[PDB]
């Protein structure tokens, strides 16, 4: 993948399958797809916290890994697609020799720079702070002088004390409070790249909450597949139970129905509206050269979350593993369809065209997938996958020993 | 990197006429045997750049697109830099001695000497040729045309007495009846654009309507009000039917009843418009041409006159045939030719070559070692127009001079200089011209003639006479050849003949009708396509593919042609075929593209009987435009009829969009949450298209790509629909024969079961639809969506009202190509400047002189856009500020070449706050109209209305 | 690091050097090494007429006799004729005086006369101002054909004050 | 290092040759170019040697006399019989002021229209033995000198519609940059 990136940066964007009509496709498509994935961890560790959801304690740590290794993937596309990326530093409002030449502050592309760079920055210190009592439990093993040194450096001087824990708890409460607003506002700023346009099929007001609901939906679908294989490879199935799996399935079901409502909302309004251009855009999606993208997208998003109403399907690690994978396919098309079907058909029939990607568009995407797994796979062999400070506060409150004691 | 060292070289001896940084203009003319014009050459400190039009009281022949792109032939590195003799590089003294000694031998033996040329309308060149003949006892001078018109010449000669063409004035007639005319094309050196367009403007309740009868489909058909598909066997009968009505006569015309239903109507109307009508026809038969003369005399119309005949076409298909025969039959000595290319243009060139094998001392003058330069004795290196001296008489009453603008690049020698040296006349052709200039110029010699470019000469009408036209009518009506499928050969606006075989601007320039580039093709109607199973299709990458086909004729065939199924293209039973692409000598394989078809021009006839068969494979096309039809979007091209224009209020034909307020309606332009900026003082600009004057707007494209240094992209990278053009001409067909028929199917619609089928049928254009053109460029908006989203702030607006595009902060995050709803914004993808993937004129060192130094050349990743003419209007304000004046009325209009180079008065540029300009009188009109007012973007370019009837 | 006897370093010179042909630089393809190729002899551009009197001793006094000023009274009384004398003429001839200048004080080269000594008409300035009389040069390279007549009216006003 | 040792100090500073004489194209064209070798002869037909009170501690008389002869080899002048020969070679000067070719600066409407003194853009040129670039030309010196200057509206009749207006309405005089519109990305580099 790196080879493909270098090639297209050094030889030209024209090596991609982009058109004079369709300026965006697969580059920003994959950008927003990775961004959507990287909201799962910030929900699990902040929203479930705010709603006192005890079961999150066995997930939080791996959920954080999911965002720090996916936001990073997304961060490549804002640079790679640029025409002259070595001049990217001009995006920042830095005093200079051009008569203090500045940037404007009206474009959502700039808003996105602030949204993504601060989203990542804040989440990095959040999950890192939570590692202090877990690295402490590894430096105290010190099986080799090398590892001894490593964990004595990775951990700070965290001698767990009354006062230290008191402050620790308060910090995590504050950051969770700040994190939920970031989850919403960051994806909303991304959403406004299309909502603020003049293009029929893009201009709307539903996107700011709509894309967010989709982000939750696709994010949890991803997380659920890794937890399913994790609990067998790492042998941590005593911590990741069927109740954790079932609850993940329930949440996915809920947000799936929200997305469904938004689909019928757009169709109603399109009919209700007297604008021919908006109505034609929806007709193009229903019937046109990309009909298969639209209908396969709808098939996945409409029916997949509805199987969860049946307990016999919901309470099945086999069935839910498969469905969780399917959801990500449908959501990739969700992003693809909106961008492409709205550009190859618009104002002035003479400008109507098609679109087909090239091997270097495909290759870069493959590269980001490969990199994701390199980072995540290495993570699983060096980091404490389950927070000890968290689990040990619930071991007495819940578990198949103490409950039996309470019953007799 | 250290950054290079720049040096500067002043003159040892500086000439008075040259000032560094100051452009100079020269008055020259052009005539290459096919195209002709009066023009100005803008030059730099030593060299010519973009061609301008000469309008000093002789603005009769403006330059076309082919002429505008002709500058590339000057700076073509693939030119014969040195003359050759017997295949080897030689001196001109060797050439001179060879020719002189062969002439001496021909005289001694009593042989044949023949000079070949093409329509040298030149008093002094013709005189010089006459002197050659006077000195040489056995010299014949013969004229050879590629595309011939000798039938028209014979008809005129035998009535009035000379071989010349009638220069019709289309602005002095109300009814135009055209039978195979194509006067807006290359018909007789078509320069009738302005004349036609002038009568298409509804100044009052008047408008000249046009009746088109034709087999093919052309621009005059698209610009017609009525169009009747008709084969050549029907057209001849229709002409006689017209004759019988205008001229009372009884000739037994055999013609289809449905055709008679329209032919009779047109003829009766033509007859009614006495002195205000015109019959024009392009039937290759002297008898048909004679009937046209008879009818126009009967009409006695203002458009018909012999006072100023056209001297441009003076060939003969009988003389040329005799020449060819004699070369093979008898013994022909030294033959010298200039600008003549029988091998490749002559259908019988195989016999011509066998004739060449029997002659001695073949001398050919050219720019390239072409197919005839190859089969010859002496390859002479000719100069390229701007490297030579001359004089041209286009019409009967005019005289003009041609100045060289650049000193000879290569080792060339003028044809006339050669004639002078063999005649024994001292000096050169320039001196010869000086000596013979006083014979015509009664005024000041050079100072008032070379300076201005032209000289006016009086003339008089030709006497007519008695002639049995009734006999001719019966001969035409008796004439009949009704068989099977036939084809008609034609020329293009981008490809007149083989003088632009390797011209990248004309190769890239897309066809104004079919919207394709870099290739030849065959035009087949859809009714025929269904019989031959031929077709075209849009593929996944956006371009076009199509089937192959074979054309078979009597004793011959082509075996591989590329058909394009143009629905109304052919009437029925006919095939269109462009002629003039298959060249192979002295050019690169990137330019060796297309089909010649001259081999099918048997006996110089454009109409041939053929058999069409389907081939095996599939061809890929570099097609520019995708969709053929207009979806019923009346908010793009608004059209109406003349009686509606005259009797109904603007609310019924030019209606603007309304928006609801407090239960009230108001013009959409009044709704605005923001505040406007003050552009009431200081030169607010606009730009004005009227759709009636838009015939094809052909030469408006090439002039805009002349300053702005837009690079040339090959067949691939345009095949993927990724080309670079700043302004474009559109092409919108219809379904069910009208544009109002594509607004009755749409407004009458049902719910979701019929609307999935009507919108899928409205992209298949029906038989014989209506055509409409529309020029689309970047109208510089005021609430511009392309502005607000640029993160690096490379775009902004001025007080004048442009859209300023900086090429510096544009770090190519490609947003602003998306929020343009008109979507005219061209990102560049590769580096087009100096790499070997693009081996066009931007690469080589000799061909980087067309590029003007005032506009920068883009590299990679930056977008470009059809800006207003900033690099001219910043100089018009400059030249009006140093003097201490106010800018004049028509001074902004003459500088911006988007408007100052179009043929008709379609494009109008200028000021608005000046209330006495040409724009301010057009903006206050009942046809005031913008594209997409419901978007609310406030454009600065407004179209009017099509007012067809 | 930046030196002063050589130009400074640059960061990605995208559009710095030229693809087109700016006027005075050096190239390779042309006839000489220059970029300022000479126009062809005998041609006439738009807005210029050739001077029809040849060089001295046969065309000098023929220009002195019958040759007039094609100006108007609106342009003579503008003050622009004085400003051209302030630039191109004080270095040898005097500003208000005649012959005193700036360079016969410094004694760099001698032999500049006054305007009382030689009788000069309004057409005899224009023949000398384009060709020079044995120690002057062609100032046609510097001034334009509209502007040599603006100088000639000012020199006649300088002789009348002497 | 120029190939000749030309001195702007003796010519423009000690002899008081006026500044527009050699550089003559500043009034009309946008390139106030290097003076051609015809201006190097009409003053130097009568000046063969230099002086005796001009050679310095660094530069001698014989250094100047053997280098003014190099001007005679470029044109073809001969000292002996006072006549042109027929052998010419131009002088390859080194250009020290450069801008990239997206900008559009024009000396003509920027010296003749706006009456700027000829030392406030290129420095005190008459006190230089060899030529030196004085200002930095980097995009924030073009803007800064437009902030603090005035357009000349007294003489030009092009400004009669604008200057007679807004003295009744808004104000007496306006700056160049933020009032006439001289800070827009299409007026300087298009
Ligand atoms: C120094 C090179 C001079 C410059 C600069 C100008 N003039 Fe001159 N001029 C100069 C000399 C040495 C002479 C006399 C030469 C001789 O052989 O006698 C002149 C002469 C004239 C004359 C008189 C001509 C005549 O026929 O008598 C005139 C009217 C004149 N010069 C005008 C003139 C103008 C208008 C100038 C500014 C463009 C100018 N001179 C400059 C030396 C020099
Ligand atoms: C002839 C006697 C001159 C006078 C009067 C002025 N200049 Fe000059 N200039 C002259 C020459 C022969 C050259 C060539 C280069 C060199 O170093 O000799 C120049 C050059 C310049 C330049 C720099 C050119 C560049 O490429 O950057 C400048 C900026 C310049 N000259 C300015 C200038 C000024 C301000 C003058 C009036 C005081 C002036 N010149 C007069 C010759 C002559
Ligand atoms: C081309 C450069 C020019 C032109 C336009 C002028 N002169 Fe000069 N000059 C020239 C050279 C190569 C030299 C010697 C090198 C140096 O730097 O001095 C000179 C020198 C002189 C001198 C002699 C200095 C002395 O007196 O010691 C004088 C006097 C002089 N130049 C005068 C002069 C005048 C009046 C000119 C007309 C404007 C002029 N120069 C132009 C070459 C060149
Ligand atoms: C006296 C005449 C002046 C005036 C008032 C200014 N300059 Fe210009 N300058 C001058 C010369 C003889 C040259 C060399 C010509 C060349 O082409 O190199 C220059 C050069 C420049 C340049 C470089 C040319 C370019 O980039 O195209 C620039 C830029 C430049 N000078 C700028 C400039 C400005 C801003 C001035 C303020 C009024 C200015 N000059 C004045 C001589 C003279
Ligand atoms: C960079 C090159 C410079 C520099 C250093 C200066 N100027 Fe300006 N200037 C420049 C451009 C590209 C333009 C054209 C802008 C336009 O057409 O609006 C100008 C223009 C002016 C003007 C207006 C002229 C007019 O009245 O039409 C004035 C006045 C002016 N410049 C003045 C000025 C002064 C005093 C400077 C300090 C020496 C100066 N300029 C520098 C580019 C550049
Ligand atoms: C809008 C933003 C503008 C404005 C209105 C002007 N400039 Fe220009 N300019 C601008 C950029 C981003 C750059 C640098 C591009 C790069 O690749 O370096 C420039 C550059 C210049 C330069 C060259 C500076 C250098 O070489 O370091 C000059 C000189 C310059 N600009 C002059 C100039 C003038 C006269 C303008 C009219 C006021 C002007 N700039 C406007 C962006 C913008
Ligand atoms: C030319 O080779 C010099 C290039 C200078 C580059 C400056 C880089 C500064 C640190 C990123
Ligand atoms: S038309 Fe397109 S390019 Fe021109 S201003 Fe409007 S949006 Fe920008
Ligand atoms: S939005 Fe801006 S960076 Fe370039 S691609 Fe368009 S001008």
């Amino acid at each position: 993948g790196l080879g493909c990136i270098i090639y297209t940066v050094s030889t030209g964007i024209g090596t991609w399958g982009l058109n004079k009509t369709v300026g965006w496709a697969w580059d920003i498509t994959n950008f927003v797809w990775w961004v959507g994935i990287g909201h799962a961890g910030t929900l699990i560790s902040a929203v479930l916290l705010l709603f006192r959801q005890r079961w999150r304690m066995a997930i939080n740590r791996s959920a954080e890994a999911m965002t720090i290794f996916s936001v990073v993937q997304a961060g490549l596309f804002p640079i790679i697609h640029m025409g002259r990326p070595w001049l990217a530093y001009w995006v920042l409002p830095i005093p200079n020799q051009f008569g203090s030449l500045w940037v404007n502050f009206n474009s959502p592309l700039l808003w996105d720079v602030f949204a993504i760079s601060t989203y990542l920055s804040v989440s990095l210190v959040f999950w890192w702070t939570g590692l202090l009592p877990d690295f402490a439990m590894l430096r105290d093993r010190a099986i080799t002088p090398f590892n001894k040194r490593v964990y004595s450096i990775l951990s700070f001087g965290w001698s767990g004390r009354a006062k230290d824990w008191q402050r620790f708890e308060e910090v995590s409460l504050v950051l969770a409070g700040l994190a939920t607003p970031l989850v919403l506002s960051v994806h909303t700023i991304v959403s406004m790249d299309f909502a603020t346009s003049v293009i029929p099929g893009w201009h709307t007001t539903i996107f700011p909450p709509y894309f967010v609901a989709g982000a939750v939906f696709s994010g949890f679908a991803m997380v659920n597949t890794l937890l399913i294989v994790m609990r067998k490879v790492s042998n941590l199935e005593a911590y990741i139970t069927l109740q954790h799996i079932e609850l993940m399935n329930i949440i996915i079901m809920i947000t799936g129905s929200i997305v469904g409502v938004a689909y019928i909302t757009e169709l109603f309004v399109a009919w209700y509206s007297g604008v021919e251009y908006e109505q034609y855009a929806f007709l193009n999606r229903a019937t046109g050269p990309y009909w298969w993208a639209y209908w396969s997208m709808m098939t996945c998003n409409v029916f997949s979350p509805q199987f969860m109403w049946f307990k016999k399907l919901r309470t099945s690690i086999m069935f839910s593993f498969i469905i969780s994978i399917v959801v990500n396919i449908g959501m990739w098309f969700e992003r693809f369809v909106i961008i492409v079907t709205s550009l190859h058909r618009d104002y002035l029939p003479s400008s109507w065209t098609m679109f087909s990607p090239t091997f270097v568009d495909i290759g870069i995407f493959i590269g980001t997938i490969g990199f994701f797994f390199v980072l995540f796979l290495l993570y699983s062999r060096t980091f404490p996958v389950i927070a000890q400070a968290e689990v040990k506060t619930i071991l007495k409150g819940t578990g198949d020993n103490y409950i039996r004691e309470r019953a007799n | 990197c250290e950054g290079p060292v720049h040096k500067s070289i002043p003159y040892v001896l500086q000439p008075e006429q040259i000032i560094p940084g100051v452009a100079d203009y020269y008055a020259t003319t052009v005539f290459d045997g096919f195209d002709f014009a009066n023009l100005l050459v803008k030059t730099r400190e030593g060299r010519p750049i973009k061609i301008e039009n000469n309008t000093i009281a002789g603005a009769k022949f403006s330059a076309n697109a082919r002429i505008h792109a002709s500058i590339l032939g000057l700076y073509d590195s693939m030119r014969l830099k040195e003359p050759k003799l017997d295949g080897k590089n030689s001196s001109w003294s060797a050439v001179d001695l060879k020719i002189k000694s062969s002439l001496a031998d021909a005289k001694a033996k009593g042989g044949q000497v023949v000079l070949l040329t093409n329509t040298l309308a030149s008093p002094t060149t013709e005189k010089l040729i006459g002197e050659f003949i006077a000195k040489n006892p056995n010299a014949k001078h013969v004229v050879y045309d590629a595309v011939s018109s000798s039938d028209a010449l014979d008809a005129f000669e035998t009535v009035y007495g000379e071989r010349a063409l009638v220069d019709y004035d289309f602005s002095k007639a109300s009814l135009i009846v055209s039978v195979g005319a194509d006067f807006l094309g290359d018909w007789q050196g078509g320069g009738y654009d302005a004349g036609y367009a002038k009568g298409r403007i509804p100044q009052n309740g008047k408008m000249s309507r046009h009746f088109q009868f034709e087999s093919n489909m052309t621009l005059s058909g698209a610009a017609a009000d009525k169009r009747v598909p008709m084969t050549t066997a029907d057209q001849k009968q229709a002409l006689v039917q017209i004759y019988n009505i205008v001229v009372g006569a009884s000739v037994p015309v055999s013609l289809d009843a449905k055709f008679k239903a329209e032919v009779v109507k047109a003829a009766q109307q033509l007859k009614a418009a006495g002195t205000k009508g015109i019959l024009v026809s392009g039937i290759e038969d002297k008898n048909a041409q004679l009937l046209v003369l008879a009818i126009n005399q009967a009409l006695a119309s203002e458009a018909f006159s012999t006072a100023g005949t056209r001297q441009i076409r003076k060939g003969s298909n009988a003389v040329v045939a005799q020449l060819i025969k004699d070369m093979n039959a008898g013994s022909v000595h030294t033959l010298i030719m200039s600008g003549v290319n029988p091998v490749y243009t002559l259908a019988d060139s195989a016999s011509f070559v066998s004739g060449l094998k029997k002659v001695k001392t073949s001398v050919a003058f050219s720019l390239k070692e072409d197919e005839t330069a190859a089969v010859s004795t002496i390859a002479a290196a000719a100069p390229h127009y701007l490297e030579s001296w001359g004089d041209v008489e286009i019409t009967k009453g005019t005289y003009s001079l041609t100045q060289p603008t650049i000193r000879p690049i290569f080792d060339t020698k003028q044809f006339q200089d050669v004639l002078l040296s063999v005649n024994g006349t001292p000096g050169n052709f320039y001196d010869y011209l000086k000596a013979n200039s006083g014979a015509i110029i009664a005024g000041s010699s050079w100072n008032k003639v070379l300076h201005d470019g032209i000289f006016v000469v009086g003339s008089a009408a030709l006497a007519g006479g008695s002639y049995d036209f009734a006999g001719a009518a019966s001969l035409l009506s008796k004439a009949k050849s009704s068989g099977e499928l036939e084809l008609v050969l034609y020329t293009k606006t981008g490809m007149g003949d083989g003088q632009h075989a390797n011209n990248p601007w004309l190769q890239e320039f897309p066809d104004p009708i079919t919207r394709v580039s870099w290739d030849n093709y065959v035009t087949v109607s859809n009714a025929d396509a269904k019989k031959f199973n031929l077709s075209n299709e849009i593929v996944a990458n956006g371009g076009l593919n199509g089937s192959y086909a074979t054309i078979t004729t009597a004793d011959g065939n082509k075996l591989e042609n590329v058909p394009v199924i143009v629905q109304p293209g052919q009437a029925v039973g006919t095939v269109g075929l462009a002629v003039g692409y298959g060249r192979k000598a002295a050019l690169k394989e990137e330019m060796q593209v297309g089909i010649n078809a001259y081999a099918l021009y048997k006996n110089f006839n454009s109409v041939q009987s053929i058999t069409l068969a389907k081939a095996n494979g599939e061809h890929e096309f570099a097609c520019v435009q995708g969709q053929k039809t207009l979806m019923g979007r009346g908010d793009i091209i608004k059209e109406t009829t003349l009686e509606i224009f005259n009797t109904q209020d603007a609310k019924h034909w030019n209606e603007q969009p309304m928006v609801s307020l407090d239960h009230q309606e108001v013009e959409a332009t009044t709704v605005d949450l923001w505040e406007s900026f003050d552009r009431t003082t200081g030169h607010h600009f606009n730009l004005s298209i009227d759709l009636n004057a838009c015939t094809g707007c052909g030469a408006c494209v090439i002039a805009c790509h002349a300053e702005n240094n837009v690079p040339v992209v090959g067949k691939a990278e345009v095949r993927r629909s990724r080309d670079m053009h700043w302004l474009r001409i559109d092409r919108y067909y219809s379904s069910e024969s009208t544009f109002e028929g594509d607004n009755e199917r749409k407004e009458g619609i049902a719910g979701l079961s019929s609307s999935l089928s009507t919108f899928n049928e409205m992209e298949k254009p029906g038989d014989n639809p209506q055509v409409a053109f529309q020029p689309v460029m970047c109208q510089h908006c005021n609430h511009a969506p392309c502005e607000t989203v640029c993160p690096v702030a490379a775009t902004s607006h001025g007080r004048q009202g442009q859209n300023h595009m900086a090429y510096n902060r544009c770090v190519g995050t490609r947003y602003c190509a998306n929020n343009c709803p008109y979507k005219v914004r061209r990102f560049n993808w590769f580096l087009y400047n100096k790499n070997s993937e693009f081996d066009y004129h931007m690469n080589d060192d000799l061909g980087r002189m067309v590029l003007n130094p005032d506009v920068n050349v883009r590299s990679r990743g930056v977008m470009e856009k059809c800006s207003f003419c900033i690099q001219s209007t910043q100089a018009v304000i400059l030249e009006a500020k140093r003097q201490g004046r106010v800018v004049g009325k028509d001074e902004f209009n003459n500088a911006c070449a988007c408007s100052a180079a179009c043929s008709s008065g379609a494009m109008v540029f200028g000021d608005v706050n000046d209330k006495e300009s040409e724009v301010a009188k057009l903006a206050e009109s009942e046809r005031m109209y913008h594209l997409l007012e419901h978007v609310g973007t406030k454009p600065n370019v407004f179209y009017h209305v099509k007012v067809r009837n | 690091c930046h030196n002063n006897s050589a130009p400074n370093y640059q960061y990605f010179p995208n559009m710095y050097e030229s693809v087109a042909y700016e006027p005075y630089t050096e190239a390779k393809i042309f006839k000489g090494g220059k970029e300022g190729q000479l126009p062809v002899e005998g041609t006439i551009n738009r807005g210029f007429e050739p001077y029809e009197y040849e060089n001295s001793t046969a065309g000098y006094e023929l220009a002195k006799a019958n040759l007039k000023s094609p100006l108007t009274e609106e342009e003579k009384n503008s003050g622009k004729g004085k400003e051209l004398f302030e630039i191109y003429c004080i270095s040898c001839h005097g500003a208000a005086g005649n012959g005193k200048g700036k360079l016969v004080e410094r004694e760099k080269f001698l032999g500049v006369p006054s305007y009382k000594d030689r009788e000069i008409t309004e057409g005899s300035i224009f023949h000398v101002e384009t060709y020079g009389l044995n120690a002057m040069g062609s100032h046609a390279n510097q001034l334009s054909a509209h502007e040599r007549w603006l100088v000639a009216d000012y020199v006649l006003k300088l002789k009348s004050q002497l | 290092i120029q190939p000749i040792h030309y001195s702007h100090k003796i010519h423009a500073g000690d002899n008081e040759i006026n500044c527009k004489y050699c550089h003559s194209a500043a009034r009309v064209s946008k390139t106030a170019g290097i003076p051609s070798l015809n201006v190097c002869m009409n003053c130097h037909k009568n000046i063969s040697e230099v002086a005796e009170t001009t050679a310095t501690a660094e530069y001698s008389k014989a250094f100047y006399d053997a280098q003014i002869q190099k001007l005679y080899d470029a044109v073809g002048w001969d000292k002996t019989k006072q006549a042109y020969t027929g052998k010419t070679q131009p002088v390859k000067w080194v250009r020290i002021h450069n801008l990239p070719d997206f900008v559009y600066f024009n000396h003509s409407q920027h010296v003749s229209v706006a009456g700027v003194e000829c030392q406030t853009c290129h420095g005190p040129v008459q006190e230089f033995e060899i030529m030196k670039q004085y200002s930095k030309l980097t995009m924030g010196w073009c803007v800064d000198c437009h902030r603090k200057t005035d357009v000349k509206m007294e003489g030009n009749a092009y400004y009669e519609k604008i200057h007679a207006e807004l003295s009744k309405k808004y104000g007496v005089e306006k700056l160049t940059a933020a009032q006439m519109g001289g800070l827009e990305c299409g007026k300087c580099h298009y």
